[PDB]
């Protein structure tokens, strides 16, 4: 049941770097091994994979910045709720 | 004799010279110019910064420009003359560019770091201003949603679009406080084209056209501005009054506080399109008696 989403806005999108979110009681240690199995599976296909933060205190997950081709192997990995696409936010 | 939209917070010069005092208030915006007389001691610049690169490659990152925005929202919160809550301390965190441009992913990170920064060396009742917004965002609402959970109170800009708050974030996250703007004759702001957002998402209205408050273009400037940002800070300053007055407050007593003292039914619904006149609310916020 793990979905993709990314911004209605089209131009608020910010394509090549998403936010993996993981299930809620996720642990970091748990986080940090999802993040190193994503590379692995990543590479095995032929694609750099850039872990930019992992997650923990509110939401368990990680940032990545890869093609978004992966996103169909990255929904399968251990313990994903839902990945987004990055987008932009503006001063108001 | 006083900003207009100090005296509109008043219940019918301003008066409470150190309110606030228990409360801190966490600013996630643009740079802020931390030496300003208006603001100087009263905000701490932490060393967090994740922001996108601006557009054009020949940029000219000057700090006045830069700091524009969150040093004029500074002010709104806890300003020595212009502030609203002058005892609050804050803390500002930078996620916004030169050009006002964030991302979801940097508003994440710095609400994490609002997170284990109070784990580290909790103080009194939080709240956390974000005057920004983006499209709807399942990831941003819910790091909002966990974040209100865990005991802090969040306050956001409606947006600035003159549509409908919940197509939004983190404007639609329903456990936020989401501020619309209204002006001197208490009518909803209209910004170029555009205006202040509506609906079922906001919680209510404060003041947010033509606010006097610290600019960065030197130490001792002012300027006015005008937008929902603007609207969202007086909201922190009142809140941070009303939970420095009574700190053992949840944030359903708090809501519910904002909205009794609020003035009622002062807007004329007319001015929202015929579908969203009954689902927004009819409030103006203001300080308790």
């Amino acid at each position: 049941t793990a979905t993709f989403h990314r911004c209605a806005k089209d131009p608020w999108r910010l394509p090549g770097t998403y936010v993996v979110v993981l299930k809620e009681e996720t642990h970091l240690s748990q986080s940090e091994r999802t993040a190193r199995r994503l590379q692995a599976q990543a590479a095995r296909r032929g694609y750099l994979t850039k872990i930019l933060h992992v997650f923990h205190g509110l939401l368990p997950g990680f940032l990545v910045k890869m093609s978004g081709d992966l996103l169909e192997l990255a929904l399968k990995l251990p313990h994903v709720d839902y990945i987004e696409e990055d987008s932009s936010v503006f001063a108001q | 004799s006083i900003p207009w939209n100090l005296e509109r917070i008043t219940p019918p010069e301003y008066q409470p010279p150190d309110g606030g005092s228990l409360v801190e208030v966490y600013l996630l915006d643009t740079s802020i110019q931390s030496d300003h007389r208006e603001i100087e001691g009263r905000v701490m610049v932490t060393d967090f910064e994740n922001v996108p690169e601006e557009d054009g490659t020949r940029f000219h990152r000057q700090a006045s420009k830069c700091d524009s925005h969150g040093t004029h929202l500074a002010g709104v919160v806890s300003g020595r003359d212009a502030g609203v809550a002058k005892g609050a301390s804050m803390r500002s965190l930078r996620v916004l560019n030169c050009q006002g441009k964030g991302t979801v992913s940097g508003t994440l990170i710095g609400l994490e770091f609002i997170r284990k920064s109070q784990l580290v060396q909790p103080v009194g009742p939080l709240v956390v201003l974000l005057p920004l917004a983006g499209g709807y965002s399942r990831v941003l609402n819910a790091a909002c949603q966990r974040l209100a959970r865990a005991g802090v109170v969040l306050v956001t800009a409606a947006g600035n679009f003159r549509d409908d708050a919940c197509l939004y974030s983190p404007a639609s996250a329903p456990e936020v406080i989401t501020v619309g703007a209204t002006n001197a004759q208490d009518q909803p702001v209209t910004l170029g084209t555009l205006g202040t957002n509506f609906g079922r998402c906001v919680d209510l209205f404060a003041p947010g056209e033509d606010i006097i408050g610290a600019s960065s273009d030197c130490s001792t400037c002012f300027v006015s501005q005008s937008g929902t940002s603007q609207a969202a800070a007086h909201v922190a300053g009142i809140a941070a009054m009303m939970l420095s007055a009574e700190p053992e407050l949840t944030l359903a007593e708090l809501r519910q506080r904002l909205i009794h003292f609020s003035a009622k039914d002062v807007i004329n619904e007319a001015w929202f399109p015929e579908d969203q006149r009954v689902l927004t609310p009819n409030l103006v916020a203001a300080l308790p008696p």
